[PDB]
């Protein structure tokens, strides 16, 4: 099962120089490796064929090179269409195994995450339900932690963090802090809390509010 | 060009598979030869299967063997791979791509230049259901977002 | 003696083939031991080691052929090591890899022996030329570069500069071949090669068939044999960790059979085991019983015959 | 040429044996590519779509013989067919099914060439008659309905009022019985029919016995030979996806060699490809082999032969 390892796992360059990525193989594959264009629920196209030589389609600024262990994926002209999620995968040996993912985002100046804090509706509190989600807004780059706190102590099991990709315009992030409770939990407390933490936000970024409050 | 159009995202419980129709065309069929390839989100790849089209030769891949089947259809030129013994860690995104026929007729490729466009399986044994919106939407923060 | 006098050359080479793994092939033969269950029976073994296989990192493709220069490379630096082991007096073991090093190990023998024969146990020909082959792997050009009736025909591929076509057409002889893409069948019918197929094998039986096969080359006159032998060219039910595997080869007795024949005239002088990948058999289990077919076929070559191999010593005491 | 012009007809119909099933019959031949297989080599290939199979509601049975009229009718509608693509000049690939559809199969084969042979290779020699049968299953008892030898001794069981016996007892040769009924080789002894079974084969060697078969048919006069072929009549090692699997089976080496032999007459003239069941295959592993064991079979019956196919122009160019 050789490990195909990419060592670039992110990446974000602007539109522009190259942006020359690496695979490592745990054995000699041995010229005999290719390169994906995994576009965000895509088909991932055969950017580069045999270690080289340029497949079929290809526009001009996907050269790249190996023979035997460790490759290189050059993209020399960026073209900003080009970011998606890139793949090498060597193939001649059984099975045949994948690299990790090639995270290739959009270098830009560093967005600061709009985030504040939001409660059950009385809609949901005549269903039974609470669901008290923060919500994340317009950052870059991905990284962000959202704690809870039950009027000030700690809350899982309910906690969802879900990304979407980098935005088309203004090319930021997302994440909403999807926390699902019961309403009892709900009705039983007031000082509920949102702490984001990104790295534009040198203090952790606290929203809070009771209940009854809005 | 050279393409698969491949069928169909479906989602089966632990039952009875997802026979994935894999259409070829463009390229000269059975001058090639189409494989498989699971990838479950947010992980990464794994090939579980490569049939070349030339002659039947099955050649599966390890931990499923067994659980897969693969032919072909040359008529047509689509192939097909379905499962056995399905679960829950199949929840994954089903390629197929053209590895070429390693025949002794086959032009040389290592490569994979189709790609299909995949296939959403995901095995649950759940029931299709409407979701429940469940938000709010408006203390001292000048920012104030919104969601359900 | 004059047999069982063996020079091993491990060849982990894989470029005229597509299925990447058969450079684990003189790895895997000889860790099943080959060396010593030669030297059970009078068998002068010298393991030569194996060759370096230097990678041309632009090895550009031709027209269809693709990666010719490292297997140009390949058979030129096996036709010099061949040359060397004939001229060491020995046989010539050469196992690989792939039909591609062919080239330079019936090369090298004719270097020493220009008119020798050669008896290609094959599931295939494996005589596509450059210009009329679909695949461009050199794992089925080999004896296309060796025939003189093929000269001013052969394209100049690049890395077989060095070629000369050694061999005749009327002195080459195929043994099982059970699927040919057409080029290679209008070259054989076109030659006048003898060839004895599985459906000749069957017809006169595996023994009337080495009975003429050895009547065709040696019935005319005394001279070396060179058997270059697959490993597909047996039934996949004994060798399914193959590169080509085609249903419908010989059976495992009759493999064993072909190289005692080789082996009974005392006129075996080039062995080439190719096509041995341990990375194609599903189980292990499949490569196991590959690997023991494999060895046991070159133990049968040079005279661990079924009937017994001996030291002349009494061993009533 | 005259030999390798194909006309295909599929024939999905099981109620001659009773493990429903076959009439996946045609439908894996064709998915596994048999009509691209034989276009490589020069097959004149032309689908002749497949036959409809009516369902008689009340098929009600004889004394023993279950199924009659449904047999009888899907016979005389592959009859009036073979005779159509006879009259095509084509050789007739009848591939179902069962042996039942055998009967129209040699019927209509005799309409254009009443002189033909029938090299009848199956584990059984199907020759059961009505009376004396214990089964009444009609995938054995085809030929039975076919000797003008039997005439005025075979019942008239209904749907057989068209059947015309049309070959002679000294024109049928069995190859590969393995497993007869008293009755049939009762049949098989009297009407002194040439026969050569797993001894006979194993006792001559198989080309000894395919070089006698044909000097029992060609022998006195070159005629059309109609190679009417189960796929039980190979070892169930090879295919274990059959009807009636009987171990003992010719070696799928030999299947392809009688194959063989049938072409290099040049005197192929309607072939018959019987019970092929996909689903008693105890993994789709064993259906695959099975197919492509009977899928090679017809290969190697229209020339594709193991030694070689081409087109006659150099491939030195
Ligand atoms: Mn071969
Ligand atoms: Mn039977
Ligand atoms: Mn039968």
């Amino acid at each position: 099962e050789i490990v195909m390892t990419q060592s670039p796992a992110t990446l974000s360059l602007s539109p522009g120089e190259r942006a020359t990525l690496s695979c490592r193989a745990s054995q000699s594959v041995s010229s005999y490796l290719a390169w994906y264009q995994q576009k965000p629920g895509q088909a991932p196209r055969l950017l580069i064929y045999d270690a080289s030589n340029r497949a079929t389609g290809i526009p001009a600024r996907f050269s790249g090179s190996g023979s035997g262990t460790d490759f290189t994926l050059t993209i020399s002209s960026l073209e900003p269409e080009d970011f998606a999620v890139y793949y090498c995968q060597q193939h001649s040996l059984l099975p045949r195994t994948f690299g990790g993912g090639t995270k290739v985002e959009i270098k830009r100046a560093d967005a600061a995450p709009t985030v504040s804090i939001f409660p059950p509706s009385s809609e949901q509190l005549t269903s039974g339900g609470a669901s008290v989600v923060c919500f994340l807004n317009n950052f870059y780059p991905k990284d962000i932690n959202v704690k809870w706190k039950i009027d000030g102590s700690e809350r899982q099991n309910g906690v969802l963090n879900s990304w979407t990709d980098q935005d088309s315009k203004d090319s930021t992030y997302s994440m909403s802090s999807t926390l699902t409770l019961t309403k009892d939990e709900y009705e039983r407390h007031n000082s509920y809390t949102c702490e984001a933490t990104h790295k534009t936000s040198t203090s952790p970024i606290v929203k809070s509010f009771n209940r009854n409050e809005c | 060009q050279v393409q698969l159009v491949q069928s169909g995202a479906e989602v089966k419980k632990p039952g009875a598979s997802v026979k994935v129709s894999c259409k070829a065309s463009g390229y000269t069929f059975t001058n090639y030869g189409i494989s498989w390839v699971r990838q479950a989100p947010g992980q990464g790849l794994e090939w579980m299967g490569w049939i070349s089209a030339y002659n039947g030769n099955t050649n599966y891949a390890q931990k499923l063997q067994g659980r897969v089947t693969m032919t072909t259809d040359t008529s047509t030129s689509t192939a097909y791979m379905e499962l056995r013994s399905l679960r829950s860690d199949d929840t994954a995104v089903y390629y197929c791509a053209r590895e070429g026929a390693y025949g002794y007729r086959s032009p040389y490729h290592n490569w994979f230049d189709p790609w299909g466009q995949g296939t959403l399986v995901t095995v649950s044994s759940a029931k299709t259901t409407a979701p429940s919106v469940y938000p709010l939407a408006p203390t001292t923060g000048s920012s104030v977002t919104l969601g359900c | 003696a004059k047999s069982r006098t063996i020079g091993i050359i491990g060849a982990p080479f894989s470029k005229g083939q597509p299925r990447g793994g058969v450079e684990e092939g003189p790895t895997v033969l000889r860790k099943a031991g080959l060396l010593e269950k030669l030297k059970e029976q009078e068998c002068d073994v010298k393991d030569y080691g194996d060759l370096p296989f230097a990678d041309i990192p632009n090895d550009s493709p031709f027209q269809i052929v693709k990666n010719p220069r490292s297997v140009g490379k390949a058979s030129e630096q096996l036709a010099g090591k061949v040359a060397e082991v004939k001229k060491n007096g020995r046989i010539s073991l050469v196992l690989g890899g792939d039909h591609s090093l062919a080239i330079g190990s019936i090369s090298g023998h004719a270097r020493v022996h220009p008119d020798l024969g050669v008896i290609w146990v094959d599931a295939h020909t494996d005589i596509n030329t450059p210009l009329t082959t679909t695949s461009g792997n050199l794992h089925g050009q080999p004896v296309s570069f060796l025939l003189k009736e093929l000269k001013g025909k052969i394209p100049d591929v690049p890395g077989f500069s060095w070629v000369t076509p050694c061999i005749s057409a009327k002195d080459i002889v195929y043994i099982g071949l059970r699927d040919v893409d057409p080029g290679e069948h209008y070259i054989l019918k076109t030659l006048g090669i003898k060839y004895f197929s599985m459906t000749e094998v069957d017809r006169l039986g595996i023994g009337k068939v080495m009975e003429e096969t050895l009547s065709y080359l040696l019935g005319r006159k005394k001279r070396p044999i060179h058997l270059s032998f697959d490993v597909d060219g047996l039934d996949p039910s004994f060798t399914p960790a193959t590169g080509t595997p085609v249903v419908g080869g010989l059976t495992y007795r009759e493999g064993l059979y072909i190289t005692e024949e080789i082996y009974k005239t005392g006129l075996l002088s080039g062995l080439d085991i190719m096509e041995v990948n341990p990375s194609l058999g599903k189980t292990p289990e499949e490569v196991t019983r590959t690997v023991n077919t494999a060895v046991a076929i070159t133990l049968a070559c040079f005279g661990l015959a079924r009937e017994g191999n001996h030291k002349p010593i009494d061993y009533l005491n």
